[PDB]
C-alpha cells in the first residue's frame, strides 16, 4: 500500500534535467543588441501612444519650459476610413 | 394569459415554466436542481433579484407587496441651501 | 432542532411560505425567514464577488473592497456548497440607494 | 530464451551496465567507421558503402572485443543496433545480397551506419520553462509565478 | 494623523453572477493542501492531522477546537476551503454533457469551431443584441450544434471530423477513422495499416482492427480545451468572464471548510460520526497514492487505466452520488450523500432550508372552544407567554410599564426575562441580580424581553395549509389553562 | 489561445502602450466589431479609440472590412501580432543575405508598417549619414539599387492600393476605401529620377504618393524554411547535398509558391549549370549525390519523373515533417533523458506498440519504461488507441496501443513556446520594474556627464560620479543586466521553434 505524506510536496519540485545553454555567436549577439536597440527605439516613436495625463494641479510660468514636444505622424485618411478623422 | 402571453400554450410543469421564467434560482429550487445550476454556470447567466423566490432566499424585502414602492420622511428641510460664495475664486 | 423532545421550533414550510407571500406581508415574511431563524452577517469581496472572513478578501489578498452583508446561514451554505461543486456564485454588491 | 535465461538476464537480474557498454562499444565502432569512411573522401558511394557496417561484421566486432564471458549472437547484437536506432544515432539498410559472409536473411542483408542529428537542440530546451515539470500550473498571479520562479532565478544566476 | 475609512455600508446585493474557478483560481483561494489521507493522529487525544482532511486551518466543526486560520469560535468562523490536486485530470460529471457539445461544436484538430465566416459574423450579430435571455441563448446554443453537427469537414486546417457520442461511463469515443462504403480515404488506409507492428506482436490486433475510434481522455480534452482560440469561445453561448474552456476538466478538487462537514465526537465508543463528503474525499486522497505508487514502480498501462477510471467514478459519485451508467462490479455497496443529493429531495437546501425553515419564538399546542373571546382574539397560555418574548425598545411612553415589568421580573406572568443594554450589547439575565436596580438604571433604548401579554398581534395556524386563511393575526389574551381558544366562527377558515 | 492572447498583450504593452494593445487584446477576443461597440466594451474615450485603430492598421496588424448597411468592422490578426515577434530575426538575415542599406530597409519597413520608397530611402540616407563619416554623403542611386533588388528578390512587397475613386462609382463616397490587392504592380518600383544627399543631424509633390510598402513576410518564412533544410541535409549528409539542396531551393522559389506539396521538378542538367563554379564537382558526382539522396529513408527529395536525364523534385512537407519530428525528439530527450527520447522514437516508428513489446524492443527494464510512458500520456506527447473487445470499454477486457500524434504534439509544443516566451516576458518586465529605482539612479548619474560633455565641461565632474554609493549597485546593475540579455537571448532562440512548429502546422492542413 502507499505510504502517508505528512507535508505537501514541494511548491518546485526539483529535477536532475537542466536547460541546454544557449546558442552562442556573433549572429545573437547582434541579434539580442538590435532587439535591445528596437524595445529603446520604438518607446519614443510616436506610434507607441502613451497614457494621456490628467487632472493637473496648477499652471505655472514653467509650463512652456516643461511642456513635452513631440511630432505627431499623419495617418493616410485616403486609405483610412472616414470615422477615425479627430 | 400566464400560460398564453408568449403566443404558446407553455404549461405549468417543469418543462413549461422554463421556458417562463428565467429566475436560475428559482428553476433550480423547484426542480432539477443541479442540471439547472450546472446549465447556468455553464452559459455564465447572471440572475437579478427581481423574483420573489430568490429574494426569499438571499433575505431581502421582496418587490411584491409592501416593498414595490418606497417611502419617504417629511423633515423639515430646504433643498438646495444657500451656498457659501467663494471669495478667492 | 426539529423534535420537541429535542427543543425543536415550528417549520414555515412551503404552504406557510405561500400564504404569507399571498398576504404581501414583505417584512413579516423577511422577520420570519431571515431575522429570526439564521440571521447572519458575512463579508463579501466587491472585486471578485466571492466570501471572505473578518473582513479580509484572502482571494485578491486585500480588505478595501471587503463589506458586511445580512444573509440567511442557509443561503451562505448553498453558496459554499456552490464553490464546491465548482458553481461559483459571483456577488456583486451595490448601495441600497 | 523467452521463458528464462537470456544473453541480457543474469540470474533474474537485468544488466543494464552490461547493455548500456554494449551500445557504447558498437557506437564507438560505427563512429570509428563513418570516420573512416568520410576522411577516404574517394567517392560518395564508396564513402557510403564503407560507412555501412554489416550485422555480422559488428558481431564478430564485439566477439573480439569479449567485454562480457556470456556467448553473445548475431540476432542479439541486431537487437542491440535496433535499440541504437531507437536512440537516434545510426540508420540501417536493407540492400538485396543473395549470398555472402553473413548469410542470416534470405537475400536481405542490414547495413548500420552511425549518422549526426537531424537538427541541434531546439531553443525550446534552452529555457526553464520548456524543461518545468508544474509547467502547468503556470499563473500570472498566484503561488507559481514567474517573477519570483526559482527555476529561471538559478538559470540566470549560473 | 488618522486615515479615513468607512466602518460600515448598506451594501444591498444587485445580482448573482454564476461562473467556473480555474485550477490557479482554485489554488489562490484555497489556503492549506490536503495531502493526508488520514482523520485523526495516533496519539490517544485523536487530534486532527496537519495538511490532511479535518484540519481546523479549513474551519472547525467542534464547539471546543477553535479555528486556525481566524482566532474566532465556531459561532463567528465561516470556514475557509482547501485544494486536492489530482494526479489525472477526470470529467467533471457536471459538465460532462457540456464538455461533449463543446467538442461536437469544435474541431478535433485545430480547435476550431465548425462554422464558415459568414456563419461566424451572422451570429455574432445576433448575439450582440442587448436583452438577451436565456431561453434565446439555449435556443442559439441548439442552433450553433445543429449547423455544426450538419458538417463534417473543417474549412479552417481540411481535418476530417466524425462523430463524437458517450460510450461507456464518462468515456468519449469520436469517429475520426469511420468506416467508409464508398472509395477509402488514404488517411483511414494509413491508420488501418499502421497496426501492422500490433498485428505481428499480437494477432488479436488484426480481428478487432475495426471500430478502432479516438478516445477522447480528460488528458487529451484539456489539452484541446486549453488551445482553444477566445474568438470561439463567445461562439459557445459561453461568457468568457466567467469561465473558460479548460476549467470543465477538473485537475484540483474542492474540500469544503468543516461547517458543511459537521464531525460527532462520540466519546461512548472508540469512532466518530463523520458525514459523506469526507469519506469520500478520503477514498479519492487514497486513490491518488495509489496511482502515484503504481507510477512510480511502474504498474501496468491496463490496472492504470482501471485505477483512474475508478477515480474518476469516484469523483463523479462525489458530485452527484446518483448515476446510471454506473458498472454493475464498480457499483457501489452502501448510499452515500452527495452534494447533488443534498441539494436537492424534499429535504434539501432548496426546499428544505431556504422555501421552508424552522424558526423560533414559536409553539405548538392543541386547540379548544371557547366562544367568550371575540373573532379578532386568540387565548395563550400563561406557560407559553412566559416562554415567549418580544424585544420592546424603552422609550418616553412605556418607559413606567417596563420599569414594572423588570420589577415583577420572570416569576410573575406580567414581565420580562431579559434586557439588553444601549451602549453594551451583554444581555442581563432578570432571574439573578437586583431587579429593582435593574429597573431603576433603564436608560432609553435599551430592549427588555417582555412577556406575552394581551394587546399583542400573534400568528395563528393550522400545519395543513390550502388557502390564505390558514393563518391568521389574532389579538393574544392571556389565560390560566394551557391550551390554544379563539371564537368558533373561525373554525371554518382553519377548517 | 489564452497563451496567444496574453503573448500578443505583452508584445502590444511593450512596443505600442496600454491604450492601443487593450483595444488589440479586445479585437482578438472578440473577432470582429464595428468601432462604436469595440468603444463600448472597452471603456475608453472615442478619440482613443480611434488613434489605437489607426496606429494599428498602420502596422497592419489590424484590416477593416465593409458589411451589410455600409457598416465598418476591424478585425485583429493574431498571425500578424505573433509574427511581430521575428523582427530581429527578419533584419540579421536581410543583413547576412544583403547590406546595411537593405538592413536599415527593412528596419523602417518593420518599425513603420507603411511608408514610400521615397520616404524610407531618405531615413535610410538620414541615418547611414551618421554611420559615415568624414564629409561623405548618402546618394539615394544605390539605396534605391539595393529597394528594386529587394523587391524583384520579393522581401518587400507593395501594400493593397486603394482603387481611383473617379473610375470606380464616381459620387459619394463610401464610409471604406475597401483597398484591394492586384499581383500586377506587386513588386513593381516607381520611377523617380530626383535625388538627394542625406543630412547629418545638424538641427540648423510626392511623385510616390499613395505607394506604400511593407516586408513580405512570407519571403523570410521560405528562406528560413530552405535554411532549415539545409542545415538538416548538412548535418545529415554532407556540405555538398547542403550546396546542392540550397541551389535547387533557389532555382525553385521563383517558379513555385509559398504553399505546395511538392516543388516543380528539376533536370540534371540545369541543376549542374546553376551550381556554382566554386566546387569541382562533375555530371556524374552530381548524379550520384542526387539517387543518394533519392534513397534517403527520410524523403527530402524525389525522383518524379526520368525525362531530361535525371529529373528530380523536393518534399516540402516531408521536409517540414522531418524537422518537426526531430524536434519532438529532441525536446523529449532533453526533458526526461537518452531512454525515453528512445522509447518515443520506438513507439513513433512503430505505429502502434505495448508495454511488453516496447521493453522487449528497447531492452529497458521493468518499472522504469511503463514509468516514462506513464509521465509522456500525463504531458500529452502520445494517445491510448483502447481497442475494446465489446462496446462496454470495460479496461479488463480491452488492449492498449500507444501511439504518439504528431500533429497534436506539435500543436501542444507550440503552445507550451508560447507560454515560455510570455513567462520570460514577464520575468523581464518584472526585474526591470523592481529594479527601476536602480536604473533611474544610474540614469541620472550617467546623464550628470552626458549634459555639458563639451561647452563648460570641467574636469572636476568625473572623480564624483563613483563617489556616490551606486558604487556597491554596480554588481548588481551588471546582474541585471546579463539577466536581461540571457532571457532576450532565450525568447529569441525559442522563436525558432516556435516558427518550425507554426509552419508545420500550416503546411499540415488543406483550408477547405
Ligand atoms: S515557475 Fe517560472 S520557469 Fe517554472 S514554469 Fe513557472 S514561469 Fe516557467
Ligand atoms: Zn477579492
Ligand atoms: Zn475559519
Ligand atoms: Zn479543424
Amino acid at each position: 500500500l502507499p505510504d502517508v505524506v505528512l507535508k505537501p510536496p514541494p511548491l518546485f519540485p526539483d529535477t536532475d534535467y537542466k536547460p541546454v545553454p544557449l546558442k552562442t555567436g556573433e549572429g545573437e549577439e547582434y541579434m539580442l543588441a538590435l532587439k535591445q536597440e528596437l524595445r529603446e527605439t520604438m518607446k519614443r516613436m510616436p506610434y507607441f501612444i502613451e497614457t494621456p495625463e490628467e487632472r493637473q494641479d496648477i499652471e505655472r510660468y514653467s509650463k512652456r519650459y516643461m511642456k513635452v514636444y513631440k511630432e505627431e505622424w499623419i495617418p493616410d485618411w485616403r486609405r483610412l476610413p472616414r470615422e477615425m478623422m479627430p | 394569459d400566464l400560460m398564453t402571453y408568449k403566443g404558446e400554450v407553455l404549461g405549468i410543469t417543469r418543462f413549461g415554466l422554463a421556458k417562463m421564467k428565467e429566475s436560475v434560482l428559482m428553476l433550480a429550487s423547484f426542480e432539477k436542481t443541479a442540471d439547472h445550476l450546472f446549465d447556468a454556470a455553464y452559459f455564465g447567466q447572471k440572475d437579478s433579484v427581481c423574483g420573489v423566490s430568490e429574494c426569499i432566499i438571499m433575505g431581502i424585502p421582496m418587490n411584491i407587496g409592501t416593498g414595490l414602492f418606497k417611502l419617504l420622511h417629511k423633515a423639515d428641510r430646504d433643498p438646495n441651501p444657500p451656498k457659501r460664495p467663494l471669495i478667492f475664486d | 432542532t426539529e423534535g420537541r423532545s429535542r427543543d425543536g421550533g415550528l417549520r414555515l414550510g412551503e404552504m406557510e411560505r405561500d400564504c404569507l407571500i399571498g398576504y404581501g406581508a414583505s417584512m413579516l415574511l423577511l422577520e420570519r425567514l431571515m431575522i429570526s431563524s439564521d440571521a447572519f452577517e458575512v463579508d463579501v469581496c466587491g472585486q471578485c464577488g466571492l466570501l471572505g472572513y473578518s473582513g479580509w478578501c484572502h482571494y485578491c489578498k486585500s480588505s478595501c473592497h471587503v463589506s458586511s452583508l445580512r444573509i440567511p446561514y442557509a443561503c451562505k451554505l448553498l453558496f459554499q456548497e456552490l464553490q464546491s461543486m465548482n458553481i461559483i456564485p459571483r456577488l456583486k454588491l451595490s448601495k441600497y440607494n | 530464451r523467452s521463458v528464462t535465461g537470456g544473453a541480457w538476464y543474469s540470474d533474474q537480474d537485468f544488466e543494464s551496465e552490461f547493455v548500456e557498454v554494449l551500445n557504447q562499444q558498437c557506437f564507438k565502432f560505427l563512429q570509428s567507421k563513418a570516420e573512416t569512411a568520410r576522411e577516404s573522401k574517394q567517392n560518395p558511394m564508396i564513402q557510403r558503402n564503407s560507412s555501412f557496417a554489416s550485422s555480422h561484421e559488428v558481431w564478430k566486432y564485439i566477439c573480439e572485443l569479449g567485454i562480457s564471458k556470456v556467448e553473445l549472437s548475431m540476432e542479439d547484437i541486431e537487437t542491440i543496433l535496433n535499440t541504437l536506432i531507437y536512440d537516434g544515432k545510426v540508420e540501417m539498410t536493407i540492400i538485396a545480397a543473395k549470398e555472402g559472409t553473413v548469410g542470416s536473411v534470405d537475400g536481405h542483408m542490414k547495413l548500420y551506419r552511425a549518422v549526426n542529428p537531424i537538427i541541434p537542440p531546439t531553443g525550446l530546451v534552452r529555457a526553464p520553462c520548456g524543461l518545468c515539470p508544474v509547467f502547468d500550473d503556470c499563473h500570472e498571479g498566484g503561488e507559481i509565478s514567474p517573477s519570483n520562479c526559482i527555476y529561471m532565478t538559478e538559470w540566470l544566476e549560473f | 494623523k488618522e486615515q479615513f475609512r468607512e466602518t460600515d455600508v448598506a451594501k444591498k446585493i444587485s445580482h448573482i453572477c454564476f461562473g467556473m474557478k480555474s485550477p490557479e483560481e482554485m489554488r489562490q483561494q484555497a489556503h492549506i493542501q490536503v495531502v493526508s489521507k488520514n482523520l485523526y493522529s495516533q496519539d490517544n487525544q485523536h487530534a486532527p492531522l496537519l495538511y490532511g482532511v479535518l484540519d481546523h486551518r479549513m474551519g472547525t466543526s467542534e464547539k471546543d477546537r477553535p479555528c486556525e486560520t481566524c482566532g474566532k469560535n465556531l459561532a463567528d468562523c465561516l470556514g475557509h476551503y482547501g485544494y486536492i490536486d489530482l494526479e489525472l485530470p477526470c470529467f467533471h460529471v457536471g459538465y460532462f454533457r457540456a464538455v461533449i457539445g463543446i467538442l461536437q461544436m469544435i474541431c478535433k484538430t485545430c480547435c476550431h469551431i465548425m462554422l464558415s465566416q459568414e456563419e461566424k459574423k451572422q451570429f455574432l450579430d445576433y448575439l450582440k443584441r442587448p436583452g438577451l435571455t436565456y431561453l434565446q441563448k439555449r435556443g442559439l446554443k441548439k442552433k450553433i450544434s445543429d449547423k455544426c453537427r450538419k458538417k463534417n469537414i473543417c474549412h479552417h486546417c481540411g481535418a476530417f471530423n466524425g462523430t463524437v457520442k458517450k460510450c461507456g461511463l464518462l468515456k468519449i469515443i469520436h469517429e475520426k477513422y469511420k468506416t467508409n462504403k464508398k472509395v477509402v480515404d488514404p488517411i483511414v488506409s494509413n491508420f488501418l495499416q499502421s497496426f501492422e507492428t500490433a498485428i505481428e506482436h499480437n494477432k488479436e490486433v488484426e480481428p478487432l482492427l475495426g471500430r478502432a475510434q479516438e478516445n477522447l481522455n480528460p488528458l487529451v480534452v484539456l489539452n484541446l480545451f486549453k488551445r482553444i482560440p477566445a474568438e470561439d469561445v463567445p461562439l459557445l453561448l459561453m461568457n468568457p468572464e466567467a469561465g473558460k474552456p479548460s476549467d470543465l476538466i477538473l485537475t484540483r478538487l474542492l474540500v469544503p471548510p468543516l461547517c458543511i462537514r459537521p464531525s460527532v465526537v462520540s466519546d461512548l465508543k472508540s469512532g466518530t460520526n463523520e458525514d459523506d463528503l469526507t469519506m469520500k474525499l478520503t477514498e479519492i486522497i487514497f486513490l491518488n497514492d495509489v496511482i502515484k505508487k503504481h507510477r512510480i514502480s511502474g504498474a501496468k498501462t491496463q490496472m492504470i487505466m482501471e485505477d483512474w477510471d475508478f477515480l474518476q467514478l469516484q469523483c463523479a459519485l462525489y458530485i452527484n452520488s446518483e448515476l446510471s451508467g454506473i458498472p454493475l462490479n464498480m457499483a457501489p455497496k452502501k448510499w452515500t450523500r452527495g452534494f447533488v443529493q443534498r441539494l436537492k429531495g424534499k429535504q434539501g437546501r432548496f426546499r428544505g432550508n431556504l422555501s421552508g425553515k424552522r424558526v423560533d419564538f414559536s409553539g405548538r399546542t392543541v386547540i379548544s372552544p371557547d366562544p367568550n373571546l371575540r373573532i379578532d382574539e386568540v387565548a395563550v397560555p400563561v406557560h407559553v407567554a412566559k416562554i415567549l418574548t418580544f424585544p420592546e425598545k424603552v422609550n418616553k411612553a412605556n418607559i413606567n410599564f417596563l420599569r414594572k415589568l423588570v420589577q415583577n421580573g420572570p416569576e410573575v406572568h406580567p414581565g420580562a426575562n431579559f434586557i439588553q443594554q444601549r451602549h453594551t450589547q451583554m444581555k442581563r439575565f432578570l432571574k439573578y441580580g437586583n431587579r429593582e436596580k435593574m429597573a431603576q438604571e433603564l436608560k432609553y433604548g435599551d430592549i427588555v424581553e417582555r412577556h406575552l401579554i394581551d394587546g399583542d398581534v400573534v400568528l395563528f395556524n393550522r400545519q395543513p395549509s390550502l388557502h390564505k386563511l390558514s393563518i391568521m393575526a389574532h389579538l393574544a389574551r392571556v389565560k390560566p389553562h394551557r391550551t390554544f381558544r379563539f371564537n368558533e366562527c373561525v373554525c371554518t377558515p382553519y377548517n | 489561445t489564452q497563451a496567444e492572447i496574453k503573448l500578443c498583450s505583452l508584445l502590444l504593452q511593450e512596443h505600442f502602450g496600454e491604450i492601443v494593445e487593450k483595444i488589440g487584446v479586445h479585437l482578438i477576443r472578440t473577432g470582429s466589431q464595428p468601432l462604436r461597440v469595440i468603444a463600448h466594451d472597452t471603456g475608453t474615450s472615442l478619440d482613443q479609440v480611434k488613434k489605437a485603430l489607426c496606429v494599428l492598421v498602420q502596422h497592419n496588424l489590424v484590416s477593416y472590412q465593409v458589411h451589410k448597411r455600409g457598416v465598418v468592422e476591424y478585425e485583429a490578426q493574431c498571425s500578424r501580432v505573433l509574427r511581430m515577434l521575428r523582427y530581429p530575426r527578419y533584419i540579421y538575415t536581410t543583413k547576412t543575405l544583403y547590406s546595411d542599406t537593405g538592413e536599415l530597409i527593412v528596419e523602417e519597413l518593420l518599425l513603420n508598417g507603411k511608408l514610400t520608397m521615397s520616404a524610407v530611402v531618405k531615413k535610410v540616407a538620414d541615418r547611414l549619414t551618421e554611420t559615415m563619416e568624414d564629409g561623405k554623403t548618402m546618394d539615394y542611386a544605390e539605396v534605391s539599387n539595393t529597394f528594386v533588388r529587394l523587391a524583384d528578390t520579393h522581401f518587400v512587397q507593395r501594400c493593397p492600393s486603394v482603387p481611383t475613386t473617379e473610375n470606380s462609382d464616381p459620387g459619394p463616397p463610401p464610409p471604406a476605401p475597401t483597398l484591394v490587392i492586384n499581383e500586377k504592380d506587386m513588386y513593381l518600383v516607381p520611377k523617380l529620377s530626383l535625388i538627394g544627399k542625406g543630412k547629418r543631424r545638424r538641427s540648423s509633390p510626392i511623385p510616390d504618393d499613395g505607394i506604400y510598402w511593407q516586408a513580405n513576410l512570407d519571403r523570410f518564412h521560405q528562406h528560413f524554411r530552405d535554411q532549415a533544410i539545409v542545415s538538416a541535409v548538412a548535418n545529415r549528409m554532407d556540405q555538398t547535398s547542403s550546396e546542392i539542396v540550397r541551389t535547387m531551393l533557389r532555382m525553385s522559389e521563383i517558379t513555385t509558391s509559398s504553399s505546395a506539396p511538392f516543388t516543380q521538378p528539376l533536370s540534371s542538367n540545369e541543376i549542374f549549370r546553376s551550381l556554382p563554379v566554386g566546387y569541382n564537382i562533375s555530371k556524374q558526382v552530381l548524379d550520384q549525390y542526387l539517387t543518394l539522396l533519392a534513397d534517403d529513408p527520410l524523403e527530402f527529395v524525389g525522383k518524379s519523373g526520368d525525362s531530361g536525364g535525371g529529373m528530380y523534385v523536393i518534399n516540402l512537407h516531408k521536409a517540414l515533417a522531418s524537422l518537426a519530428t526531430a524536434t519532438l525528439e529532441s525536446v523529449v530527450q532533453e526533458r526526461f533523458g537518452s531512454r525515453c527520447a528512445r522509447i518515443f522514437r520506438l513507439v513513433l516508428q512503430k505505429k502502434h506498440i505495448e508495454q511488453k513489446q516496447v521493453e522487449d524492443f528497447a531492452m529497458i527494464p521493468a518499472k522504469e519504461a511503463k514509468d516514462m510512458l506513464y509521465k509522456m500520456l500525463s504531458e500529452n506527447f502520445m494517445s491510448l488507441q483502447e481497442i475494446p473487445k465489446t462496446p462496454d470499454h470495460a479496461p479488463s477486457r480491452t488492449f492498449y496501443l500507444y501511439t504518439v500524434n504528431i500533429l497534436s504534439a506539435a500543436r501542444m509544443l507550440l503552445h507550451r513556446c508560447y507560454k515560455s516566451i510570455a513567462n520570460l516576458i514577464e520575468r523581464r518586465q518584472f526585474e526591470t520594474k523592481e529594479n527601476k529605482r536602480l536604473l533611474e539612479k544610474s540614469q541620472r548619474v550617467e546623464a550628470i556627464i552626458a549634459s555639458m560633455q563639451a561647452t563648460g565641461a570641467e574636469e572636476a565632474q568625473l572623480q564624483e560620479i563613483e563617489e556616490m554609493i551606486t558604487a556597491p549597485e554596480r554588481q548588481q546593475l551588471e546582474t541585471l543586466k546579463r539577466n536581461v540579455n540571457k532571457l532576450d537571448a532565450s525568447e529569441i532562440q525559442v522563436d525558432e521553434t516556435i516558427f518550425l512548429l507554426e509552419s508545420y502546422i500550416e503546411c499540415t492542413m488543406k483550408r477547405q
